[PDB]
């Protein structure tokens, strides 16, 4: 329940998870001109539901509801067994050779993400 | 008549009361908790009590805390307040006796002994003092010179010892902080013998 | 008196230095994930009342702390809370720039050391 | 790859910031600029007192009034011929204070076999911790003991037949700063 690094970047593609395993953490990041509230939570922790709640002011779990103000990119911390779906961004053609997901596995104490077998071209 | 308590710097307040059921109740002025202990007889007119605030090495009080300490005795239906004290824990420190005494190195005329301090707050940093004493075969503990360590030092090298001789050794500690802080109890005597 | 304040500040200092030492070292493989969390920083911190800025970050501090699988956050944070409150006695302004815990802890250490050194 | 600047604050009386410049073709007078990041008076300051080695800039000396411990000190080394070759370091000056060495080392008996080492430091005091080293004419090495702001040291069991040497150094840590570097050693004294 640790999971060291983050999923690989695939050129001209993004990734999302549909269902988040317990132990996943979502950061409480705010948009430009906004900061998380005083005494706010630094993250939300999946336990299943989320144990905290992110909030912003002017300066298995489901995908959490979009709170008032937010950074465009949601920062996650996943855990072993987390699967992550990849897809070529709108306007890009996908070439598949094997799975289009990355899964956090656990070796002899060292976590890793599997390599999504996907190439994206315009 | 008398109600005296000491904080061990971590998670223990030891209380003594001299004036059937009686208890000590502790009310921290700025924490969301309270504790009690059943007073039990020691001397003819002495009762003693330990207030267990948390686990042995946990830091349950601070230098800004004030604990209201009450002695209560049954009296029929309710309780009667027998004594009161506004107890500033860091003004009334008394540590556990040092432990884990051992010989680091014995010669014929020398010995290095080390110890550990028990449940001593990290708040004290190095602001501690020690006193030690040696029991030699000719003499009593009472006759033994006090060895002053005006620093945090967790060993002593005893010099000018006599070969092939049985000694015992003892040590105690005191925080520099606090108006009513007292020496800890002496440690359990460590028996050792110089080389032939 | 000054000596009471100086002692309170040292104790706060030690509590903070305890956290810093406990997290900022090898044998804490949580460190780099802990480094990604944004702490908020005092615009000014030159006097006791500026400790309001510290107080308001104790909650997120405990959360970052709770991520260590080794230190004892609940007591530790409750202790820093009560000392801070005694010391501080306002409306806290924060810097635009956010910090890691390390930068956050070192700022607060600097603050304490800054007052302690004048106190005698 | 610009030379590293090392800054030391000497007994909080002044500060030397130095660098060895000789590791570059063409003899170069690098310049130093500094500023106190994120506080009052945060303007960029020019050295104003250059140190030289072999007629080439090697350091800067800042006077007491230019020193603000507790305020983030930024130093910048600059290639005078090319603006883009600049290097900056953010420094905490209270971690870089060096005390003058302990002084007035005296020994004093409180028993025929217990002695007490005492000493003085110039200015700081509650801001200093100490390292006591001692050895006898019979020891192969120094015995060392960390000492807090009581700038005293108890020796509870001493041998009259042996000759002792004591020395002490000081450090600006941990109450008023977190300096890693020690003062120089005192003059040793003997019993
Ligand atoms: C007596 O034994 C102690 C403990 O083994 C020695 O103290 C240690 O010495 C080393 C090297 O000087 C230090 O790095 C440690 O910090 C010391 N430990 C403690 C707890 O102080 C001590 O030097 C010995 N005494 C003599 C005179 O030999
Ligand atoms: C701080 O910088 C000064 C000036 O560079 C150093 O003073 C020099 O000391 C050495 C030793 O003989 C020589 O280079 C000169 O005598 C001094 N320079 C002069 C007089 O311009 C000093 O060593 C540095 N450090 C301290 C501790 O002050
Ligand atoms: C460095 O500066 C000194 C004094 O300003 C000057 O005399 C010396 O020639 C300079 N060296 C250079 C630029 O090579
Ligand atoms: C040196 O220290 C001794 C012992 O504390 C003291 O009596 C003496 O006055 C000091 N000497 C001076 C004036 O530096």
């Amino acid at each position: 329940e640790l999971c060291d690094d983050d999923p690989p970047e695939i050129p001209h593609a993004t990734f999302k998870a549909m269902a988040y395993k317990e132990g996943t953490m979502l950061n409480c990041e705010c948009k430009r001109g906004f900061r998380r509230i005083k005494s706010g939570s630094l993250y939300m922790l999946c336990t299943s539901s989320w144990d905290n709640q992110c909030q912003c002011t002017s300066s298995h779990c489901r995908e959490p509801p979009p709170w008032e103000n937010e950074a465009t990119e949601r920062i996650y911390h996943f855990v072993v067994g987390q699967m992550v779906y990849y897809q070529c961004v709108q306007g890009y053609r996908a070439l598949h050779r094997g799975p289009a997901e990355s899964v956090c596995k656990m070796t002899h104490g060292k976590t890793r993400w599997t390599q999504p077998q996907l190439i994206c071209t315009g | 008549s008398q109600f005296t308590c000491f904080y061990n710097s971590r998670a223990q307040i030891s209380c003594v009361w001299s004036q059937t059921s009686c208890q000590v109740h502790a009310w921290p002025d700025r924490r969301r908790w309270q504790q009690t202990c059943e007073l039990l007889p020691v001397s003819q007119a002495s009762w003693a009590c330990n207030l267990i605030l948390g686990a042995p090495d946990s830091q349950k009080l601070t230098t800004v805390d004030i604990v209201t300490l009450r002695v209560l005795c049954r009296e029929g239906v309710r309780w009667r307040v027998m004594a009161i004290q506004d107890f500033k824990p860091f003004e009334n420190l008394r540590l556990m006796a040092p432990i884990s005494l051992q010989v680091v190195h014995v010669e014929t005329h020398r010995c290095n002994i080390s110890w550990e301090i028990s449940q001593a707050s990290h708040y004290f940093e190095r602001h501690l003092e020690f006193e030690a004493r040696t029991l030699s075969p000719g003499h009593t503990w009472e006759e033994a010179p006090l060895l002053t360590l005006k620093q945090k030092q967790e060993w002593i090298c005893l010099e000018t010892l006599t070969p092939d001789t049985q000694y015992e050794f003892q040590v105690r500690v005191k925080p520099l902080q606090g108006e009513f802080t007292t020496w800890s109890p002496w440690s359990q005597p460590l028996a050792f013998r110089t080389k032939p | 008196s000054t000596k009471k304040t100086q002692l309170q500040l040292e104790h706060l200092l030690l509590d903070l230095q305890m956290i810093l030492n406990g997290i900022n070292n090898y044998k804490n493989p949580k460190l780099t994930r802990m480094l990604t969390f944004k702490f908020y920083m005092p615009k000014k911190a030159t006097e006791l009342k500026h400790l309001q800025c510290l107080e308001e970050e104790l909650k997120p501090l405990e959360e970052v702390l709770n991520l260590a699988q080794s230190l004892r956050p609940r007591d530790l944070i409750s202790n820093i809370n009560v000392i801070v409150l005694e010391l501080k006695g306002f409306m806290c302004e924060y810097a635009d720039e956010t910090a890691t815990i390390v930068e956050f802890l070192n700022r607060w250490i600097t603050f304490c050391q800054s007052i302690i050194s004048t106190l005698t | 790859p610009l030379p590293e600047v090392q800054c030391f604050v000497f007994n909080v009386e002044y500060m030397n910031c130095t660098w060895q410049s000789s590791s570059e073709p063409q003899p170069t007078n690098l310049t130093l600029h500094y500023w106190y990041k994120n506080s009052d008076n945060d303007k960029v300051q020019k050295c104003s007192h250059y140190l030289f080695s072999e007629e080439i800039t090697s350091g800067c000396q800042l006077q007491k009034k230019e020193i603000h411990l507790y305020q983030t000190f930024v130093v910048q080394l600059q290639d005078p011929r090319e603006p883009r070759r600049q290097a900056t370091q953010m420094l905490k000056l209270q971690n870089l204070v060096i005390p003058w060495a302990p002084e007035n080392l005296t020994l004093h008996k409180l028993s025929e076999s217990q002695l007490e080492l005492n000493w003085n430091n110039r200015f700081l005091n509650h801001c200093l911790e100490h390292l006591v080293q001692y050895r006898t004419d019979w020891d192969h090495s120094w015995t060392e003991q960390s000492v807090d702001y009581r700038h005293k040291f108890s020796l509870p069991s001493v041998d009259g037949q042996k000759r002792y040497t004591f020395r002490v150094r000081s450090r600006f840590n941990p109450l008023c700063g977190s300096a890693q570097h020690w003062s120089e050693w005192s003059h040793p004294i003997h019993w």
